[PDB]
């Protein structure tokens, strides 16, 4: 009934003022593409930046196994887009934020699903 | 003058003819740094630049392309480079990559270990290899051509890289090898590529483009280094990041190029005509297979 929670870990971490993991590979791009969240390439529009999706993966980055039952990555071998004034912890972000899976963007930061 | 807006300067071909003597290599602007994006790594924009210049050149670009990464972890546990190779290579293309030490990549697939270590049943398109010891910065030491993972990496090109294909190594003043730039002799095209942001240091990456499996010219090694050497020393390079603000281009073209098996005795001129061209490779395309040998000890007692 013991697993390590990873990302609790981290958010108490974060709220408790430490720094946020670093070495984000950052990718260079037009930033005119699509803006959705988790893509094949880079897709950051003008707000966003684009990274690796590996190094921003919480599980990958800490050598720890993936909550899905099956291990397997959503970020690892794609491109995560990260609001520009998120950039500066992409782990933590893509950690507390979720896809919308109608329109691929990211809940609250593109979404417009919910709006009317 | 234009070079500053070009990703990087490649050898001319007229220093590749010259008989020079090895002399110590004297950057005119060594230590200067050129100024990245913000927030950009040295390693992403290096890469970047590197793919900017491999889109001048005649790649074979198949589908279920098969790329190979040598040395691909940095100091800080990522892979900067294979990342950029990903964003490079069309989408689903095979990509592995290697280093000595644990690093998380977005590789397909990823081996740990001494490359010597690492064996594939398959043969492949594009061979990338970063790998580097910095200790071999001594100047107080002759500088001669050195083995290990180059002796590695010779072989492993003339026995898995598929004709057609090609390489790009990555050299400095005291990190070459004397076969390679002879192995340089059996592609169509070679040449020496030094990126814009990095121009303040001896490292090229020494590329062969499209791979003929025999010898087209011959190439001494320790002349060509020296004449390497020669180039750098008497063409001071601009440092320039220019070129890593127009993205518009990057993607690698999917040019769908075929891909065949033939036999040692098929290889006619015309097809060797169509290899160099970056028309043709030359492989089995059956299942990627790949394995890390790994040494078995008990220190009990
Ligand atoms: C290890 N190594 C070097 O040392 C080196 C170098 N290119 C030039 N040099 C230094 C430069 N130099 C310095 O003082 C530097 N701090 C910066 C500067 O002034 O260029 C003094 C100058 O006399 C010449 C030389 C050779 O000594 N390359 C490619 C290299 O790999
Ligand atoms: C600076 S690093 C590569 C940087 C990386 N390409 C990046 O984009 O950040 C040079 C690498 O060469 C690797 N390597 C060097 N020699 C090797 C060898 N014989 N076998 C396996 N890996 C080697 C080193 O472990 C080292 O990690
Ligand atoms: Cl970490
Ligand atoms: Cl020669
Ligand atoms: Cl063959
Ligand atoms: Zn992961
Ligand atoms: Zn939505």
């Amino acid at each position: 009934a013991f697993a390590v929670d990873a990302a609790k870990a981290y958010k108490d971490y974060l709220a408790s003022g430490g720094q946020p993991i670093t070495n984000c590979v950052k990718m260079l791009c037009t930033h005119t593409g699509t803006g959705q969240a988790i893509t094949v390439t880079p897709e950051a529009n003008m707000d966003q930046e684009s990274f690796g999706g590996a190094s921003c993966c919480l599980y990958c980055r800490c050598h720890i196994d993936h909550p899905n039952p099956k291990g397997f990555c959503d970020l690892k071998g794609k491109y995560v887009q990260i609001p520009t004034t998120c950039a500066n912890d992409p782990v933590g972000f893509t950690l507390k934020n979720t896809v919308c899976t109608v329109c691929g963007m990211w809940k609250g930061y593109g979404c417009s699903c919910d709006q009317l | 003058s234009s070079q500053a807006w070009q990703p990087g300067v490649a050898m001319p071909n007229l220093y590749k003819m010259q008989r020079m003597l090895l002399e110590k290599c004297d950057l005119q602007n060594y230590g200067d740094s050129a100024t990245l994006p913000k927030g950009i790594m040295m390693n992403v924009a290096k890469y970047t630049q590197l793919c900017q210049y491999l889109n001048t050149l005649t790649l074979a670009v198949p589908y279920n392309m098969r790329v190979i990464h040598f040395g691909a972890g940095s100091d800080k546990g990522v892979a900067p480079g294979t990342a950029v190779l990903r964003q490079w290579l069309p989408t689903g293309t095979l990509l592995v990559d290697s280093d000595l030490n644990d690093f998380v990549s977005d590789a397909d697939s990823t081996l740990i270990g001494d490359c010597a270590t690492v064996h594939t049943a398959n043969k492949w398109d594009l061979i990338i290899s970063d790998m580097y010891d910095p200790k071999t910065k001594n100047v107080t030491k002759e500088n001669d051509s050195k083995e290990g993972f180059f002796t590695y990496i010779c072989g492993f090109i003339q026995q898995k890289l598929a004709l057609g294909g090609s390489v790009a190594i990555k050299i400095t003043e005291h990190s070459w090898n004397a076969d390679l730039y002879k192995l340089m002799g059996h592609f169509a095209w070679w040449t020496a590529f030094v990126t814009n942001v990095n121009a303040s240091s001896s490292e090229a990456f020494l590329i062969g483009c499209n791979y003929l499996g025999k010898p087209r010219e011959q190439i001494d090694g320790y002349v060509m280094h020296a004449n390497y050497i020669f180039w750098r020393n008497t063409n001071p390079i601009q440092l320039s990041s220019y070129s890593l603000f127009d993205m518009s281009k990057f993607p690698l073209k999917l040019r769908g190029t075929a891909v065949m098996s033939l036999k040692e005795g098929q290889i006619n001129d015309m097809i060797l005509s169509l290899l160099s061209k970056g028309r043709l490779i030359i492989r089995e395309n059956n299942r990627v297979v790949i394995s890390s040998d790994v040494l078995v000890n008990n220190e009990n007692l």
